[PDB]
């Protein structure tokens, strides 16, 4: 009773593994691909004005 | 399970905050990558030997730093890297976590947890190329290191901090000394004086996953994982974990050596490291030496192998053994490596396939099977107390020099003839059974006074059994005498010489 | 407590508990055992007596 419990840690990751292929499918098909380049803009700005 | 999702959740978070807080310009591009290799243009104040990341997400080490370009092994498959990749430094040499959260677990080269039991618990992070322990820093061996082998405790011993070499052929029985010392550590590895633990640290290197499977399923049977750290390396690995993977595990038992504790190192098939440092020294266009192997493997080995060492008492007085494994082609021991490791270690355990097939188990050729320490790191009891444990070498090595050569000639030479055919089949042991001290010296010291009595050659396994047995029923005291005192006392010689010639008139 | 879906050990405990009491000794042999042993007290005084009497005899 207890490997079935580590066996059900493991496919449990295994799921979890196909669901960031269902999250991964939903990160490509919006338009924050346009509001990233902002992101990246703020951020880098962030950056050097530590420096 | 949510909790690794919000556990994975602050992961990411880190993982922006780290990656965003770096803005380099000196961060290099991958000018070609080769099999397993890459120049990249860039890194202009990269040390050497130093970790990077791909952009992808492998690591590499800095070999190379000629000019203009930087030679990188890549720790891992070039299946995901092209050219034009931005490559990031780590910012420190290649390194391994160390700590006591390592037994019980097995984890790879870097040292990342491979088994799938949870992430590793190190108390620190040392260097994979550390400095040997210098001339003053250190003392010599004289507690004995306890295998559980008779050939390999009373004819050549082993101590904290030597350097023994399980020199041998294919499939003759490498690796089985260095499990069995494993299992045979277990008696002190479960009680409480540290001063007599041993735990043990296991290099993989070329290995297929297989057999590391079955072989850490024996541990966990024996119950001796508790104490045991596995460092694997596959031949699937890449060339560059191999070669780095037992530097690491150097590191491991330096952790242990430098905190006062006892370890123990098998550094099993020591030549697949030569070949995979071959493979990375001939893919960065090193000009190569000797029947195309890299020039400075001496170097190399010796690097390795002289890290294991024993402390003296101001430092801690701590310890580190090397159990090297060298396979040879055919017996040669002529062979570059094998003479190189021959000439590096501090003895030898020579295994040959001939005396496999004779039915010697162990096959302990005994002529050239030798330990540069011989009163020194061996148990008293097996010693000078039991007499002739100070001089068997002699007599084995004269029983073979009369074998057919040394005809027989008159009733000394057919009793010495019948002493070591008799002690010869003694000596065989069986895998999976480690024996104790305080067993081995009955055995042997029924071997001087009355052995040539023994109930006929095919029978004098169980009359070992069965004198152990004697021993351990009704003579207990005996046992217990000699293993907590460690020697032989004149009444307790006397106590013995009456317990064996007892069980002979038996 | 390793195991987060237990559902069976309370009963697997209780099953050890309600067995606790396996099984009592059979200490059964009170009338043969000394049978062969009365037997040994005939037959060793019947020889006892014998040598006694043969040897200053
Ligand atoms: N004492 C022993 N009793 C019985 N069989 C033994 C004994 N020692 C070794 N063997 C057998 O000899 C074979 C090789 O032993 P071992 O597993 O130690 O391999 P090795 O010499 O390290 O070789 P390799 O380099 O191929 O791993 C195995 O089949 C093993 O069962
Ligand atoms: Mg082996």
């Amino acid at each position: 009773w207890v490997r079935y419990e580590a066996s059900l840690r493991q496919l449990e990751q295994r799921q979890l593994a196909k669901s960031v292929i269902s999250r991964v499918q939903s990160e490509l098909g919006n338009p924050k691909f346009q509001e990233k380049v902002l992101q990246q803009s703020i951020s880098e700005i962030e950056q050097l004005l530590s420096k | 399970k949510a909790q690794p999702t919000e556990v994975s959740s602050i992961l990411e978070e880190r993982i922006k905050g780290v990656s965003d807080e770096a803005n380099l310009n000196e961060t290099g591009r991958v000018l070609a990558v080769g099999d397993g290799i890459a120049r990249v243009f860039g890194l202009n104040n990269i040390q050497a030997e130093e970790l990077v990341e791909f952009s992808s997400g492998v690591k590499g080490m800095a070999l190379n730093l000629e000019p203009g370009q930087v030679g990188i092994v890549l720790f891992g498959s070039d299946r995901l890297v092209k050219e034009g990749e931005l490559v990031k430094r780590t910012g420190n040499i290649v390194d391994v976590p160390v700590g006591p959260g390592l037994l019980g677990r097995v984890v790879d080269a870097l040292g990342n947890p491979i088994d799938g039991k949870g992430p590793i618990d190190a108390a620190g992070r040392s260097r994979a190329q550390v400095k040997a322990p210098g001339i003053l820093p250190r003392r010599s061996v004289h507690e004995p290191v306890q295998t559980g082998l008779k050939a390999v405790d009373a004819l050549v011993p082993i101590g904290r901090g030597q350097r023994e070499l399980i020199i041998g052929d294919r499939q003759t029985g490498k690796t089985a000394v260095a499990l069995d010392t494993i299992l045979n550590q277990k008696r002190w590895n479960n009680g409480s004086d540290e001063s007599k633990k041993l735990y043990c640290v296991y290099v993989a290197v070329g290995q297929k996953r297989s057999t590391v499977a079955q072989l850490v399923q024996t541990l966990e049977q024996h119950d001796a994982m508790k104490y045991s750290i596995i460092v694997a390396a596959t031949a699937s690995e890449a060339a560059p974990l191999q070669y780095l993977a037992p530097f690491t595990a150097a590191s491991i038992g330096e952790w242990f050596r430098d905190n006062g504790k006892h370890a123990l190192i098998v550094y099993d098939d020591l030549s697949k490291q030569a070949v995979a440092y071959r493979q990375l020294s001939l893919l960065l266009r090193r000009p190569p030496g000797r029947e195309a192997y890299p020039g400075d493997v001496f170097y190399l080995h010796s690097r390795l192998l002289e890290r294991a060492a024993k402390l003296s008492e101001k430092e801690g007085s701590g310890s580190l053994t090397a159990l090297p494994v060298i396979e040879t082609q055919g017996g040669d021991v002529s062979a570059y490596i094998p003479t190189n490791v021959i000439s590096i270690t501090d003895g030898q355990i020579f295994l040959e396939a001939e005396l496999f097939y004779k039915g010697i188990r162990p096959a302990i050729n005994v002529g050239l099977s030798v330990s540069r320490v011989g009163s020194a790191a061996q148990v008293k009891a097996l010693k000078q107390v039991a007499g002739s444990l100070k001089l068997f070498l002699a007599q084995y090595r004269e029983v073979a020099a009369f074998a057919q050569f040394g005809s027989d000639l008159d009733a000394s030479t057919k009793q010495t003839l019948v002493r070591g055919e008799r002690l010869t089949q003694l000596l065989k042991q069986n895998q999976y059974s480690p024996l104790a001290t305080e067993e081995q010296v009955p055995l042997i010291y029924a071997g001087v006074n009355g052995h040539l009595d023994g109930i006929e050659l095919s029978r004098i396994g169980e009359f070992e059994s069965s004198f152990l047995s004697y021993l351990k029923s009704n003579h207990n005291e005996l046992l217990t005498e000699i293993r907590e005192k460690g020697e032989l006392s004149k009444e307790l010689l006397a106590s013995l010489k009456s317990a064996t010639e007892s069980f002979v008139a038996t | 407590s390793v195991l987060k879906n237990t559902s069976v050990i309370d009963k697997i405990e209780s099953y050890v508990k309600q067995y606790k009491p396996v099984k009592i000794d059979a200490s059964k042999q009170l009338q043969v055992i000394e049978s062969f042993e009365k037997h040994a007290m005939t037959n060793a005084k019947e020889t006892e007596s014998l040598v006694s009497k043969e040897l200053k005899d």
